[PDB]
């Protein structure tokens, strides 16, 4: 159908013009009709049975990467995990079962705030309210509020200057499932987490799914994030993240 | 600016002031295995002078394709330019 | 279910270093603890000098900003290449109050908000040092009547390239109205990140003529003359002097990745050096041998893996052409004076020849290969001092056991990955990800995303979704799928759906649609409609 | 040169006897023949396609002795230019790089890479640690253990 497949030759080659005599006007009316229950049943059968063993072997292979992840987190690098397939079980098992009690033992657990980026109901004001319920920072003075400023960003900027002069002990484990999700990708929300990622006392563990996600960050945001990138491809079913996208 | 940012800006001007149909005539320089005919280019020279008008809108993938078409350059060297995270960081900048 | 919620806090239960045991699990725990302590004593030694360099560059930038600022018109200062992070502190001029007003494009939606924020800041500062007023330019008019002293306002515009230039222009002519008051001095600071030709074409010509009467350019950045950078690199070299070697490929990768970042290249350099030091103290069991205290427990595995060395093999081939543990200890006392040679060449360039615009990283690269003369030929001033400034790079046996190198592709996988290309090569190949060891189905049937990405790649730019479903359906064996779906007899609805004659047309369709919405979530495909779902077009091509 | 002439027509005997010059098994040569027969009527220079297919098959089939000895990589490509009437070497490299993207996503090529454990030159146990960002991966600084053993045997002989 085309002479080139990849690179820019393939991109320009596959953008030809197709005549209306080969329009291929087939539709989804000519499809076997399905509803929620049988689709869910047979889908979960293939997710729990088809290629479960080599996925588990790959998961046990990437369990050995966890001390390197902890060593990267204690040096001030934020963790970003990418790859085809879901990464929710990886981040929940790494942060809660492994990273939190071993960080707690190495500084003699550490709370884990978990953010669901696949949910469009995620909001930076409520998340920062939970952050201030955990870290209990010093409240902003009248002169620091300025003139109709964003109180969240100003209070994080106060916390950055406060936490420069603290002992470098990790007080909080922040997990961001799907950093590139729909409500969560916005510039205010990314500014808030980059400013939180400046603080050495918060460990940032995040995942991503969109292939254009490095476009989200400029030089200032990438400097504040300070990412170490890790390719974890596992072909997980993405059972939970699909619940906010009606597949029917 | 960096070399990546300057070539991304140059590719952006190319994407904004050329038509997408004529891209296969200017940048295509690859040997063909499967039989196929390259684009002929524009048939007649128009007199609009498109740099006097407002720029047109383009997509990300056309920008990256033209960017690696115009970027400066045995079996493992990978001559062309990949769209890694620093190209996207420069574009965000 | 907390997974169906936005944000939830959990507290893990509890019933200590991340360094692992090397030498295939044969390394002792004392070597692991020593390697941890040696990594921290090098890491802190490097970052203390980094902290002193960052404090010095901030203090010098404050000093030159104050020198330009204090030496019936504005006093204009264009800080070129400024990332708007400087704290501009003002001296307490006697009998006059100096007020700093900072303005963000988010704080500047229009001229009225700019004036109201500026006048609130002015009144707050004046009351904080020395009845309320209207937040308006009449406060500038009556400032001496209300506070006794006169006024000096310094406006710092954060991120001028992102501001609306009409709003900034109208604010400049609005501030021009304060020149008729005898007790007012106004200075403007523009933090420009592109260049001055972008900002002179967005302002009006009367504004340019207004700003021309008293203006100073100041090109202050991180790439300005390479000074700050070379100091960080020299601090890293002084950290690793006498113990570690830098490879030429590592230095050229530093130069290549630091070429692609202009505004924030310094902390990128610190990041790459940090990850290299982390990699060396995580990988190599000989990291404990960089100090002479820990040479007392070299075992058989150490002697086994130091015998697989190209330099040692060349050395013993030379000895057998001409003509073990103590001899290996003997290669630790040597100096490797290339770092002292580089700092001596840098000092000779700096305070003899008055040459400051040199890159010490690229100088170290040319010293590592041995092309220092071609690098020094450019200045046309070292023609007669080139022979004394040149020294041959010495070759030392077992250098590659103490070496920051870049041969495996680790440092370009963790810090600068080919993210999109990594996704594409994972989706297209897929046997490089999953292990080849539903016992029959995994050897004949592909995963649905990898099987779909092949027909994604070999189709055209616009894809009809039903023919794409048919091409997906022809790649699946229906008999083995129906045999695998009948493997579990404990699910009644699966068995009553499998014996229905259109079961495969249900199964392949729903696996196809879950892969299609997975592709839509990753951003590979899009729909060329809002109400219809009949045609897709692809946005991702491999290799770009 | 054979890489320049166009619109050639070939027999199956020529393909299967050119496959036996580089010591390939029968099923790999049959898959080379079938990959030629699929793209028979939609082809410009068949000599490039056959040359690059037998190349990309014989790096995979002979990967372990290429790990044993590097100059065999300079031996197979030297045998090819002595048969394709081509003076320079870079045309053959551009040819194999051009034909590589045509068979990369296919089932038989994936099964060949699985069965002979090529995976672009390295085992699965190495590539799964190189893509994970494992710093404990085997860097290309020290020689292998088998190379050290055969070098010590060469010294002792």
């Amino acid at each position: 159908a085309s002479s080139f497949l990849d690179t820019f030759e393939g991109y320009f080659d596959q953008r030809k013009i197709v005549r209306t005599n080969a329009k291929s006007r087939h539709t989804m009316s000519m499809a076997p009709d399905v509803t929620r229950e049988e689709f869910s049943l047979v889908s979960n059968f293939f997710n729990e049975n088809f290629q479960k063993r080599p996925r588990q072997k790959l998961f046990e292979i990437q369990k050995k990467m966890f001390p390197q992840y902890w060593f990267e987190l204690t040096q001030g690098f934020s963790l970003l995990f990418y790859g085809v397939g879901s990464k929710r079980n990886f981040l929940e098992e790494f942060a809660i079962d492994y990273l939190s009690p071993k960080i707690a033992y190495s500084q003699l657990s550490i709370p884990c705030l978990i953010l669901n980026g696949y949910n469009p109901s995620c909001n930076y004001r409520d998340v920062f309210k939970e952050i201030t319920d955990l870290l209990v920072p010093a409240e902003l003075t009248r002169s620091e509020t300025k003139y109709w400023g964003n109180h969240v960003i100003l209070q994080i900027q106060k916390m950055i200057d406060f936490y420069k002069n603290q002992p470098l002990d990790i007080k909080l484990i922040l997990v961001v499932h799907n950093l590139d999700g729909p409500s969560i990708r916005k510039n205010t929300f990314q500014t808030m987490l980059s400013f939180l990622s400046v603080i050495r006392q918060i460990a940032i563990v995040a995942s991503t799914d969109h292939i254009y996600a490095p476009l989200l960050w400029d030089n200032m945001k990438a400097q504040n994030y300070n990412f170490v990138f890790h390719d974890i491809s596992n072909f997980e079913p993405s059972t939970v993240e699909s619940t906010f996208q009606d597949v029917m | 600016l960096s070399i990546i940012s300057k070539y991304l800006l140059i590719a952006s001007y190319i994407c904004s002031y050329l038509e997408p149909r004529y891209d296969a005539s200017i940048f295509s320089r690859k040997t063909r295995i499967i039989q196929g005919r390259a684009a002929y280019g524009r048939r007649k020279k128009k007199e609009v002078n498109p740099r006097y008008l407002q720029p047109s809108l383009f997509a990300i993938e056309r920008l990256l394709a033209i960017f690696q078409a115009i970027f400066p350059i045995a079996l493992r060297e990978e001559s062309l330019m990949k769209a890694n995270i620093e190209v996207f960081q420069n574009l965000s900048e | 279910a907390d997974a169906q919620r936005s944000h939830y806090t959990v507290y893990p239960s509890l019933p200590h270093i991340p360094f692992v045991k090397l030498l295939s699990g044969k390394e002792s725990e004392v070597n692991v603890e020593k390697r941890w302590e040696l990594y921290h004593q090098l890491h802190s030694h490097f970052h203390d000098q980094v902290d002193h360099i960052i404090d010095n560059i901030e203090a010098d930038l404050k000093a030159e900003i104050s020198d330009l600022l204090y030496s019936r018109c504005f006093n204009t200062i264009f800080l070129l290449g400024s990332d708007s992070t400087t704290k501009i502190e003002l001296k307490d001029e006697s009998s006059r109050y100096n007020v700093l007003i900072e303005l963000t494009p988010k704080e500047s939606p229009n001229v009225r908000m700019m004036l109201r924020r500026s006048m609130y800041k002015l009144y707050s500062a004046a009351d904080a040092e020395e009845n309320d007023v209207s937040y308006d330019l009449s406060l500038v008019e009556n400032f001496k009547r209300l506070f006794g002293k006169d006024l000096a306002m310094v406006f710092n515009f954060k991120d001028v390239d992102s501001i609306n230039f009409n709003t900034l222009d109208n604010f400049i002519i609005l501030l021009k109205s304060a020149f008729k008051y005898d007790h007012v001095k106004i200075s403007l600071i523009f933090n420009i990140n592109t260049n001055l030709s972008n900002i002179e074409k967005n302002l009006r010509q009367s504004t340019i003529r207004l700003l021309k009467r008293n203006y100073h350019k100041l090109d202050v950045s991180s790439n300005k003359g390479f000074k700050y950078g070379n100091q960080i690199f020299q601090s890293f070299l002084d950290t690793v002097d006498g113990k570690l070697n830098l490879s030429d490929r590592f230095v050229e990768f530093i130069l290549s990745k630091m070429a692609n970042n202009t505004n924030h290249n310094l902390q990128l350099l610190t990041k790459m050096l940090d990850y290299s030091l982390m990699s060396y103290f995580f990988q190599n069991a000989f990291s404990v041998f960089i100090d002479p205290v820990n040479v007392d427990f070299l075992n058989d595995d150490y002697l086994k893996i130091l015998s697989r060395c190209p330099t040692f093999m060349f050395f013993v081939e030379g000895l057998i052409k001409q003509h073990l543990e103590e001899f290996f200890v003997e290669f630790l006392v040597r100096e490797n004076p290339i770092n002292g040679h580089a700092k001596f060449v840098a000092r000779f360039l700096e305070e003899e020849l008055n040459i400051t615009n040199f890159n010490l990283i690229e100088l170290y690269h040319n010293l590592l290969i041995g092309k220092l003369d071609s690098y020094l030929d450019r200045w046309s001033a070292c023609k007669e001092y080139k022979d004394r400034l040149h020294f041959e790079p010495i070759d030392t046996i077992f250098q590659e056991l103490f070496t920051l190198d870049n041969r495996s592709g680790l440092l370009t996988q963790s810090i600068f990955p080919s993210y999109k290309s990594n996704i594409e090569d994972n989706l297209l190949s897929w046997e490089q990800v999953l292990p080849s060891l539903s016992g029959d189905l995994d050897k004949i049937m592909a995963p649905v995303l990898g099987q779909l990405f092949k027909l994604y790649r070999e189709a055209n730019m616009t894809i009809n979704i039903y023919d794409f479903y048919i091409a997906f359906r022809e790649t699946l064996p229906k008999e083995e799928i129906l045999n695998f779906i009948r493997k579990d007899p404990s699910n009644t609805k699966l068995l009553e759906l499998a014996e229905t004659p259109d079961a495969f047309d249900k199964v392949a369709l729903i696996l196809f649609m879950q892969a299609i919405f997975a592709f839509e979530n990753m951003g590979l495909i899009k729909f060329q409609s809002t109400k219809s779902y009949d045609l897709v077009e692809k946005c991702v091509w491999r290799g770009i | 040169s054979l890489l320049v002439k166009k619109y050639c027509k070939m027999t199956t005997e020529e393909i299967i006897r050119l496959c036996n010059d580089f010591e390939l098994p029968r099923e790999v040569a049959y898959k080379i023949v079938d990959e030629y027969n699929i793209n028979a009527s939609r082809l410009v220079c068949p000599w490039q396609l056959v040359c690059g297919l037998v190349l990309n098959c014989t790096f995979i089939v002979f990967n372990e002795r290429r790990r044993k000895d590097p100059r065999i990589d300079h031996f197979i490509v030297s045998k090819m230019c002595s048969l394709m009437l081509t003076s320079k070497v870079d045309d053959v490299i551009e040819c194999v790089k051009l034909v590589k993207e045509l068979i990369i996503g296919e089932k038989w090529f994936r099964d060949l890479q699985i069965r002979y454990d090529d995976f672009d030159g390295i085992r699965y146990d190495e590539i799964i640690f190189r893509k994970l960002g494992s710093m404990l991966q085997t860097t290309n600084i020290l020689v292998t253990d088998d190379q050290y053993n055969i070098w010590k045997k060469r010294i002792e002989m």
